[PDB]
């Protein structure tokens, strides 16, 4: 009341007090500058075919209009007007002014990440060797090109990941994407499936355009089974456009002037229908895999999901881990959350051991008819 | 003569085109890059040997 | 325990300490490297880096070994002792400045500097007077220390053409005098009023003397000293700017909106520097009810006013509305205001953090702007002690001689 009425009086006193400046002072924040931008130029952009000899004498296809032979203006450099270069050309006299970056196909612009999702390395504990190897590949050359040069090696420019579903692949990728420091570029595997023939090829072209422009970047591939796994050939002509997309992914990855400062991470759920051209190292070098957390892994993942929740700390966690022999971290998360939900049945602020036992026999033994991994452990 | 060919050739935008055929009643037929077919009775500053459709 | 629980790497020494060269940006980088504090490594990184350095930056680098180590009392003497009494005036004067930086309870560094101070016009020990009167202002806050102020009587009576003599006189005796018993109008600051109005020259004097005046006015609860200095002082807008400085400092903040509508009217004054400090009082006044602190100062046009709001965000934790104001304040073209944005921008945050920094790399890529960017990088990585030195910073549009004292806004642990 007193805070409310006094804050209303003070804030509206400042408001109605500046109202004197509002009704007394009589956009223009740029108006004179914008009218000095009226002697500027419309500057239509184009595409260059070739140059001529002894003179500039440049040749240009605009985009649709025609093709013209032009000359350069005086405020240009006679060097960086090379072929296949989107340059801004005068509308009246048809003269080249500024070279620019090329066409990027803007539906490919929206897969750079532009943010950082907050996932810390602490969330994948119990997978120490995998974290170690993937750290060794991804983090270390971008932050320390010291051991890799003074000993004279090349780090493995590609790492694939696999395992059963829900094992931490996506989560490890996001953990890298927190501490990446590079131009991390997401690619869903279904992004390369378009209506028209050979269009996903051009998407891969533009991906590696962006990759070669910006040095020291990361590209993440995700569920590469849609991108293409096998070249089953019959008298039907079936899955073929996907196959050409996969081949164009092969060649512009690694071979005949290799890739540069780019690292590719792939992640699949079923690494078994893959053409062994991808299985050739030099493209996909380290086969890092995620098995199930055996015994102590689930203790540690209980420590992960349990460290910031309202429980009774007098209980143990090892007995909880001993009842989950073939289980993923997702099922662990469901156990923790569902034990909380059983605590919401009553009105308590701390869990009990019986709540977690209800959670175990609620998740595992009940929904074990679905359970997602009796037919992916065999990697069908 | 150089004054006139300065007044023509200093027009630096050259619309490029394609010679469609070559009449002789020494007469060349042009389709420009805007796809407009043009006739001309007078060829200009190129030789009929160097031309082909 | 700072060394123990934290583990800070080396690629910002090398990378952020690699940001090129030019004896300014490089000089600033020394400062940036220096305020790194995982050991006092950038302190003991060899030689030939301070030999590239020049006079007031040599003050900044001689004090920078003070800045790396605001502890290690026994180590302070044995690290600064090489740079004590050296061949260079700026090495020795910035060295005693560093001795004033590192601690506040030693008081045995006084006498090697204290003894030398007198020069009677403009010799060496007046620059040791700048670092040592200032660093001794860093050193002690007594009931009223009077012996150091009896030393300060031949300082203002000395009155070197170097600004920061009277600068650290007013600021240092103010650091002695902040928290006075409802202030005082005593013969110390009364003497610097009369000896201030003695010489009307180099208006930075007419700005930084009302600094220490208003610092002695701090400690007020009910002080009529604005009326007393209003009777003694006011004149042509140098001393009416002194009037607005006492008007700023005497009015820390309460429910007292009558001076906020006074702020509304005299905010429209045609002299546009009493606008600067008088509107700059806002972050002192309404610092607790900070939801009203967003104002339309950016919607105004007296570009120093956009500077004032740019101050008024400052350094606390800095919510999304503040960084949203740094959306527009980040993009401006004048080099003192584009210089003015990364300082409080990276004070208010002590990718995310480095995202506006690389955005400033997108802004420029002048030399000032590069320096501003370096300052922002340094920032990236009612207690009166944090209230004084940025109002000491508020005359930044000036020489690097002024920026030789820029590293005396010691407000962080
Ligand atoms: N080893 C683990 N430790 C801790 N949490 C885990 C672990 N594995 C999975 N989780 C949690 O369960 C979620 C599911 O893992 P994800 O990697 O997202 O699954 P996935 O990679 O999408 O598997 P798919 O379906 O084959 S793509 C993670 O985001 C974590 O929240």
């Amino acid at each position: 009341q007193v805070e409310d009425d006094i804050q209303q009086l003070l804030k509206k006193i400042n408001e109605l007090t500046g109202i004197k400046e509002s009704d007394t002072g009589l956009l223009a924040a740029d108006k004179q500058t914008l009218q000095s931008e009226q002697p500027l130029q419309v500057a239509r952009c184009t595409k260059i075919i070739n140059a001529d000899s002894e003179d500039p004498k440049y040749i240009i296809n605009v985009k649709q209009f025609a093709k013209f032979v032009v000359d350069l203006s005086d405020q240009v450099a006679p060097t960086d007007i090379e072929e296949g270069m989107r340059v801004g050309v005068d509308r009246n006299k048809y003269q080249i002014h500024i070279p620019l970056p090329p066409k990027i196909d803007p539906t490919v612009t929206m897969m750079q990440v532009e943010e950082k999702p907050d996932v810390t390395y602490s969330d994948v504990g119990g997978c120490k060797e995998q974290i170690e190897k993937l750290r060794e590949v991804v983090e270390t050359p971008l932050l320390h090109p010291e051991r890799f040069v003074n000993l004279g090696i090349e780090p493995p420019k590609g790492v694939l990941l696999f395992g059963p579903p829900g094992t931490g692949k996506t989560l490890c990728a996001r953990a890298v994407a927190n501490r990446t420091d590079a131009c991390f570029i997401r690619v869903i595997g279904s992004e390369l499936v378009q209506k028209y023939v050979g269009e996903g090829a051009r998407m891969v072209r533009e991906l590696f355009e962006m990759a070669r422009t910006k040095k020291a970047c990361l590209i993440f591939f995700d569920e590469i089974d849609a991108i293409g796994g096998a070249r089953f050939d019959d008298g039907a002509g079936g899955d073929n456009e996907v196959q050409r997309t996969m081949l164009e992914l092969i060649n512009q990855l690694d071979g005949f002037d290799p890739r540069g400062n780019i690292k590719v991470l792939m992640a699949t759920n079923r690494p078994d229908t893959l053409d062994p051209a991808l299985m050739r190292p030099g493209r996909l070098d380290r086969k890092i895999e995620f098995s199930l957390p055996d015994l102590e892994g689930r203790t540690h993942i209980f420590k992960i999901h349990a460290r910031s929740m309202s429980v009774e700390r007098d209980i143990r966690f090892e007995l909880l881990a001993r009842l989950c022999p073939n289980s993923t971290g997702a099922e662990i998360r469901s156990v923790c959350t569902e034990a909380g939900m059983f605590a919401i049945r009553a009105r308590r602020k701390i869990a009990t051991e019986k709540d977690f036992l209800e959670a175990v026999n609620k998740v595992i033994k009940s929904y074990a008819k679905f359970s997602a991994t009796p037919r992916y452990m065999t990697y069908n | 003569e150089n004054s006139e060919k300065i007044k023509v050739n200093k027009t630096l935008p050259y619309l490029v085109s394609n010679v469609i055929e070559l009449l002789d009643v020494k007469c060349a037929v042009i389709k420009t890059s805007t796809r407009q077919t043009y006739f001309l009775p007078v060829i200009g500053l190129v030789d009929a040997e160097k031309l082909k459709p | 325990d700072d060394i123990y629980k934290t583990h800070l790497e080396n690629n910002r020494f090398g990378g952020s300490g690699s940001q090129v060269d030019s004896a300014r940006m490089n000089l600033a980088s020394s400062f940036v490297n220096g305020f790194v504090n995982q050991d006092k490594l950038l302190t003991d990184d060899g030689n030939k880096w301070l030999y590239k350095n020049k006079d007031h930056g040599m003050l900044s680098a001689a004090a920078s070994l003070g800045m790396i180590l605001l502890w290690d009392v026994d180590g302070g003497l044995t690290q600064i002792d090489k740079y004590l009494y050296s061949s260079e005036d700026y090495i020795k004067s910035g060295a005693l400045l560093a001795c004033g930086i590192v601690n506040s309870g030693v008081r045995n560094e006084c006498d090697p500097a204290l003894a030398l101070l007198s020069d009677y016009v403009l010799h060496n020990s007046n620059t040791m007077r700048l670092g040592s009167i200032f660093g001794l202002g860093l050193a002690y806050a007594g009931s009223n220390r009077e012996d150091v102020l009896t030393l300060l009587l031949p300082v203002m009576g000395d009155s070197k053409s170097s600004m920061e003599v009277a600068g650290v006189t007013a600021l240092a005796c103010g650091m002695i005098a902040v928290g006075s018993c409802n202030g005082d109008v005593t013969s110390t600051i009364l003497q610097t009023i009369m000896e201030k109005s003695e010489t009307e020259l180099k208006d930075t004097y007419a700005r930084w003397l009302p600094l220490g005046l208003g610092l002695n006015h701090l400690g007020k609860g009910e002080a009529i000293e604005a009326i007393l200095a209003a009777l003694e002082v006011v004149s042509e807008p140098f001393r009416s700017f002194a009037n607005t400085l006492v008007d700023v400092c005497a009015y820390a903040g309460s429910g007292n909106v009558l001076k906020v509508q006074q702020l509304l009217h005299i905010c429209s004054e045609h002299f546009d520097s009493k606008e600067k400090e008088e509107d700059k009082d806002k972050k002192e006044k309404k610092d607790k009810d900070k939801k009203e602190a967003p104002a339309d100062m950016g919607a105004h046009q007296g570009v120093a006013v956009l500077g004032i709001a740019l101050i008024a965000m400052g350094e606390e934790i800095g919510a999304e509305m503040a960084l949203r104001t740094f959306g527009h304040l980040l993009r401006y073209g004048e080099p003192t205001l584009r210089r003015a944005v990364p300082l409080a921008l990276a004070l208010i945050s002590v990718s995310h953090d480095a995202d506006p920094e690389v955005s400033y790399n997108s802004i420029f890529a002048a030399r000032l702007a590069a320096m501003l960017r370096q300052l922002a990088q340094y920032h990236a990585k009612k207690g009166t002690l944090t209230l004084c030195p940025y109002h000491s910073d508020r005359q930044l549009m000036s020489q690097v001689a002024v920026a030789g004292l820029l590293t005396v806004l010691v407000s962080f642990l």
